[PDB]
RNA sequence: AACGCGACGAUAACCCGCACGUAGACGUAUAAGAAUAGGCUCCGGCCUCGUAUCCUAGCAGGCGAUUCCUCCGCCGGCCUCGAAGUGGCCGUCGGUAAUUCGCGUAUUGCAAAGACACGCGCGGGAUCAAAUCCUUUGCAGACGACUUAGAUGUG
């Protein structure tokens, strides 16, 4: 709107220590949280369509299978 | 009051100075815009009112007017400006 | 990362009364220097199989450099990156001479578009389109493209830092 | 139907083009590798017009209006020396302003203290005919 | 993804003459002078046949290829609106007062000028200045209706534009008046 | 190449606001005289709405008590926006700070002491140098202008006239270049050619 | 009510500025001018014809 | 007439002493000498006598010009600029000063 | 703007005495404008590049030649320069290696107080041109400050 012609009180950038302070007191407490949450406790997407030799990939696997089953 | 005439300040110089002047172009004739005189006074008027549309139209009209004395001026110099980008 | 170099790394178990001649595995390691190489080739292997450093040894590192540096391949590199979200698959293509420019390019690509790190990119598989009318990515193509020619606008000189006045005013037509 | 216009003409980098290199040097393109980056290779026999194949970057590199007609593209170093020698490409920048340029430079610098008063000798000697010269006209 | 090449063509009529500076293109022909300067953007200007206009851009980005498509388009009605013309025909409706238009070419800045009095009985004359290029004509054909006509597309839109604006209800119902002036038909003179 | 000169008079046309004033402040502290010319032909990068949104945020910014002593003094001149940039980067509280802010002299327009002399250039700050081709870039002088500049009708009028000056200097510029050719081939014929081929082979 | 600062009090005062109050003070103006022309008619280098020299801080003192 | 100049030394700038962000040391001195731009060009100047010349307001050898001397040490930073001791550390008003630069010791 | 600037009016030349001679020169040389997806030009051509162009020899730069009409400076004369004001042309006079010489330079030892002339000021007095105090004024005033007036008159 008029912010061109009248702009308004910026909104400051830097930050006070005090505040620093809590940001660093407030993030590893939630640190502490999601190590207690996990402790509380209660998929490969395969080869991409767009690589050209994927085709070979599957009949080079294929021929890896037909050497495991030799080998054991 | 008004921030426009604050603070109250003394003027400087007794005379009075013109500050701007009116904008010229060359297509008018030459006329000179200023003058002096001294006041003398006020005084009472009558004056046939000509001014349609309002209520004192065609009829007598009582007006307080000021008297300024102004003798002849006598032009002794002519100062010349050149425009600037310092003004 | 920096002179990046593809070292051939040759691991194995321990040999054991009870297992004699193991496994021998083998990985191809994008690394600066040879202490990493070893280092990732162990990290790598601990994660698929249960051999680790100090149940293991290294057989052999053996450098490997590119057949022709001198020639311009199209390659094709197969990568996975891990993001906040989780395991993506990409097939990005550049345009380099080596093996080693090919993933310096793509640390550089994902560093910049993605804010990828070295500790989040999986380095699939690295292949040299050995053919052309295989790429298939449109920003390479267009480098393909037949009897190809470009001019250079608005290059700007190359006046020393240090000159700070100059009297005549640049051009930037050459 | 009559089109007259006026751009700029800029010198296209192509299969062919040789550059001037930061260092004095000439190579020929033959390969465009990107848009920045280029493979080039300048087999002349003259040891301070030579290159080495390899990457050049266009940053450090600057076209000159010399440009071998049919090189192929890809074309090892057999060939490039084939055709640079056929062209004569070293004959053909010896007449570029550029390398006058660079020639007179160099006598610059090769100027000794002795040298370099004979040339203000010779060039008082040589502006007193000059300024004889302009005095007449 | 920073297209090396992209390039697109502008024919020229057998009847014209266009001369490009360095971007500021004029283009002369049978109706007279047109001109307009491009130097907000980088397009490379050539010539690669008999009557064709080549506008190439090397090294761009998507927006720099989709600002030769504006650019093919503004000189192609440069070349229109010099050999065919450009035609706008306004009509003014009324309800119960009948709006006048009269039209007077002025002597000093050869400019018509347009006024307009009795909308929807107003007593304000309404007095809109045309562009240096465009003429403006009382239709015979068709009562009530208005031809403004010239080469500048863009002069001849933005003044039968000015013309609407000037003329627009106010604090009315406009379901109920539809008093106003129009523009109906927009083509070319021949 | 890091000369040395007595002043150095530099041309503000085509030149970023910033990178200039750094480029000037480090010169002035090294002891180096500056002249600014055409400080309302200077460039500013971004929009022109965020040069006069940044402007009316400083427009904006005063002492309570009274503006006359303690208020930022907003300077609405080409000059003086230019000198509060080179003046932030001059530690001027300090004796050494005020000494290189009296090295430099700023002016809008080019003043007639100073179209006689030779204008440099900063290649470091130049628009078509430094800026990306698609971006966009605003002037000082229509900045000021809107703002409270008062004086860029009589500037522009200044200039006018200068270009006039100048463009018939350069027809006899031109001419006695011509002279100096002919002059040149003329001379070359009597000019005793054991000593051209002297010459031409030291370079000159 | 309409400001005095708005843009419709001021064209209709240019209207008035043109049209009606225009050639009312052109009229008195050219009667003032006629009135200071009655009371005003009632080497270049030797004769002063050519402009010279009469009887710095914008360059730094060499 | 000779219409010659006398100059046998090389143009430099005193720009300021060795310092970090707030901590200056004055016995070594930072020169800027014209011409040079890099550490290569630099490297000509090391061991080279330096002279800072001045005036007194005062006569004291039947002359008002003082001097004091000192000898470039070691190049400084990638610039060209090197840092240069004097047997008396050099004012601080003479930040941007003029300073001499001789061609002595010389292995040309 | 009482530490921003301009135009103008009128001034302070005498005589007597006496106190001292660089916020950074060292060739402190260089005017087109304009574009930078273009421009300059002898209309031949040229442009990455100021790595350019002028000047630069002589006891800190002597003396006398041979020889040269080139460059520099001062006065005028006529014109030009006003954004915070200068150059051009012509004429006089002074100087002037573009070429070639002759007689000096030293023992200050390998780098680190005499005479004359000219300015800037102080301390007296005398000669100007003003301002302030003074007396009046009341268009002004807390007090300062301000508007007037006082030398012969239209007081």
């Amino acid at each position: 709107a008029g912010t061109i012609n009248k702009p308004k009180k910026p909104t400051s950038k830097r930050k006070t220590t005090r505040l620093r302070a809590k940001i660093s007191k407030r993030a590893a407490e939630k640190k502490r949280k999601e190590r207690k949450l996990a402790r509380k406790n209660p998929k490969d997407p395969g080869i991409p369509n767009l690589f050209p030799y994927k085709e070979r990939l599957l009949q080079q696997r294929e021929e890896e299978r037909i050497r495991r089953k030799e080998e054991l | 009051g008004s921030l426009a005439f604050l603070p109250r300040k003394r003027a400087a110089r007794h005379r009075g100075r013109v500050k701007s002047f009116p904008k010229d172009d060359p297509k008018k004739p030459v006329h000179l815009t200023a003058a002096m005189g001294y006041k003398a006074g006020m005084t009472t008027i009558v004056r046939d009112l000509d001014r349609p549309g309002a209520k004192a139209h065609k009829k007598e009209v009582v007006e307080a007017v000021t008297i300024i004395d102004c003798p002849p001026m006598v032009v002794v110099g002519l100062v010349g400006y050149i425009e600037t980008p310092r003004g | 990362m920096g002179r990046l170099q593809e070292y051939q790394v040759i691991g194995r178990h321990l040999p054991t009364e009870a297992n004699p001649n193991p496994a021998l595995y083998r990985m191809r390691i994008f690394a600066p220097n040879e202490v990493v190489a070893k280092s990732r080739f162990w990290y790598f292997l601990r994660g698929l199989k249960k051999v680790k450093k100090a149940t293991g040894e290294i057989v052999s590192v053996n450098v490997i450099s590119e057949k022709h540096p001198l020639k311009v391949k199209n390659f094709g590199i197969w990568l996975r990156y891990d993001s906040r979200s989780g395991t993506h698959n990409m097939y990005k293509e550049y345009r380099e001479t080596s093996r080693v420019a090919a993933v310096e390019a793509m640390y550089a690509d994902m560093a910049a578009r993605h804010r990828a790190r070295f500790r989040s990119i999986h380095i699939l598989k690295v292949v040299e389109l050995e053919k052309t009318e295989d790429v298939k990515r449109p920003y390479i193509k267009q480098l393909v493209a037949k009897n190809l020619s470009f001019p250079l606008p608005h290059r700007v000189p190359k006046i020393s830092t240090k000159k700070i006045f100059s009297a005549k005013r640049p051009s930037t037509f050459s | 139907a009559e089109i007259n216009v006026e751009a700029t003409s800029w010198r296209r980098v192509e299969v062919g083009r040789v550059l001037k290199l930061e260092n004095g040097s000439l190579a020929a393109i033959v390969e465009i590798i990107d848009h920045k980056r280029v493979l080039a290779d300048g087999p002349s026999s003259d040891p301070k017009l030579a290159t080495p194949r390899g990457i050049v970057p266009l940053s450090r590199a600057l076209l000159t209006p010399i440009v071998i007609p049919k090189l192929p593209r890809g074309a090892r170093t057999g060939a490039v020396k084939k055709a640079w020698e056929a062209y004569g490409v070293d004959a053909k920048w010896k007449e570029t302003n550029w390398a006058k340029k660079q020639l007179q430079q160099e006598r610059r610098q090769s100027l000794t203290d002795f040298d370099r008063f004979k040339v203000m000798r010779l060039k008082k000697q040589r502006r007193f005919e000059e300024r004889k010269a302009l005095a007449k006209i | 993804m920073r297209y090396i090449h992209s390039e697109e063509t502008i024919p020229v009529p057998e009847n014209l003459k266009v001369s490009i500076k360095s971007r500021l293109v004029t283009v002369e022909g049978p109706r007279g002078k047109l001109q307009k300067d491009l130097s907000h953007i980088a397009v490379n200007f050539s010539v690669v046949k008999k009557g064709v206009i080549g506008l190439e851009i090397h090294h761009g980005s998507r927006k720099d290829v989709a600002a030769l498509r504006t650019v093919r388009t503004i000189i192609n009605n440069m070349i229109i609106g010099v050999t065919k013309g450009f035609k706008y025909k306004m009509r003014y409706v009324y309800a119960h007062f009948p709006i006048n238009v009269n039209v007077e070419k002025n002597a000093e800045t050869g400019c018509y000028e347009v006024e307009i009095r009795n909308f929807i009985g107003e007593k304000i004359v309404r007095k809109v200045v045309m562009a240096p290029g465009v003429e403006v004509e009382i239709s015979k054909a068709q009562k009530d209706e208005l031809i403004l006509s010239g080469n500048s597309l863009e002069a001849v839109s933005q003044s039968a534009a000015d013309i609407q604006q000037i003329c627009k209800v106010r604090n009315k119902d406009i379901r109920k008046f539809l008093d106003g002036i129009y523009v109906s038909e927009k083509g070319n003179i021949v | 190449m890091s000369s040395f000169e007595s002043v150095v008079v530099i041309d503000g046309k085509g030149h970023l606001l910033g990178r200039l004033a750094s480029i000037v402040a480090k010169q002035l502290l090294s002891g180096q005289k500056i002249v600014v010319v055409r400080c309302e032909a200077l460039n500013i990068s971004g929009e022109f709405f965020r040069a006069k949104l940044k402007y009316h945020a400083y427009l904006r910014k005063m002492t309570r008590y009274n503006p006359t002593r303690g208020g930022p003094f907003h300077f609405r001149a080409p000059s003086r926006i230019f000198y509060k940039a080179v003046r932030g980067m001059i530690p001027h509280k300090t004796a050494r700070g005020a000494a290189a802010l009296e090295r430099l002299k700023v002016f809008e327009g080019v003043p007639p002491p100073y179209d006689k002399k030779k204008k440099m250039v900063v290649p470091q700050a130049l628009r078509v140098l430094r800026l990306q081709p698609g971006r966009k870039y605003c002037t000082v002088g229509r900045l000021s202008h809107e703002v409270g500049w008062k004086y860029q009708d009589v500037v522009a009028r200044l200039e006018e006239r200068r270009k006039a000056k100048g463009a018939a200097y350069y027809e006899r510029k031109k001419l006695a270049a011509r002279q100096l050719s002919e002059a040149k081939k003329a001379a070359a014929a009597k000019v005793d050619p054991k000593v051209s081929e002297a010459l031409a082979a030291y370079g000159y | 009510a309409k400001s005095a600062r708005a843009s419709r009090i001021k064209e209709n005062h240019q209207r008035f500025k043109k049209n009606i109050a225009g050639p009312v003070e052109a009229a008195r103006l050219e009667r003032l001018s006629a009135k200071l022309m009655a009371i005003a008619q009632a080497s270049g280098v030797k004769s002063g014809k050519s402009i010279g020299r009469k009887d710095s801080s914008i360059v730094f003192p060499m | 007439p000779s219409e010659a100049g006398h100059r046998l030394y090389v143009k430099g700038r005193h720009l300021s002493y060795q310092r970090g962000r707030r901590n200056t040391h004055p016995k070594t001195s930072l020169i800027k000498i014209e011409g040079v731009d890099d550490t290569a060009a630099a490297n000509f100047y090391l061991g080279k006598r330096v002279a800072y010349v001045y005036r007194a307001q005062k006569e004291v050898r039947g002359t008002k010009i003082r001097v004091i001397w000192g000898k470039i040490t070691r190049p400084h930073g990638n610039s060209g600029v090197v840092r240069a001791k004097f047997t008396h550390p050099l004012p601080a008003r003479s930040f941007g000063a003029s300073v001499r630069i001789m061609l002595y010791p010389s292995s040309i």
